[PDB]
């Protein structure tokens, strides 16, 4: 009966659809992400932290300090042998 | 001069591909083509709307 008008009804359409929820998720997801590996805190020491940073990161990740811990029990219990028997 | 309007109309058709299910905008183009075709045949069909007092 007249010139009907759905070319411009986008302004209040852009809430209900599914990429709108993904869009408002990931524009929030992107800003607080640190850019290029920044603030990783690669240097730390608390009298036991260099042990962790040298041994217990994902780079080395070897169980040989447990060996040393086992050696520590060889340092401990055998000396407890010297304290008991 | 209506050819530019209909050029814009087919530009809006190939952009109305983005909105499939236009209920009456394409029907508005239908009605304007309908009565435009009606008026052009009406003016081409029209005589000098008179009785010829000299001959007839």
């Amino acid at each position: 009966v007249s010139t009907l008008i759905p070319p411009k009804v986008v302004s209040s359409k852009n809430i209900g659809s599914a990429p709108n929820a993904k869009r408002i998720a990931n524009v929030v997801h992107f800003y607080k992400s640190l850019p290029q590996g920044p603030a990783p805190a690669i240097k730390a020491n608390t009298r036991l932290a260099r042990y962790k940073a040298k041994y217990f990161d994902g780079d080395n990740a070897s169980g040989k300090p447990l060996w040393h811990f086992a050696l520590g029990i060889i340092a401990f219990g055998y000396s407890m042998e010297y304290y008991f028997h | 001069a209506k050819s530019a309007a209909n050029k814009l109309d087919w530009a809006k058709v190939i952009s109305s591909l983005r909105i499939t299910g236009s209920t009456a905008t394409q029907l508005s183009s239908f009605k304007k083509r309908n009565d435009e075709a009606r008026r052009q045949l009406l003016e081409l069909q029209s005589q000098p709307t008179e009785v010829d007092f000299s001959h007839y």
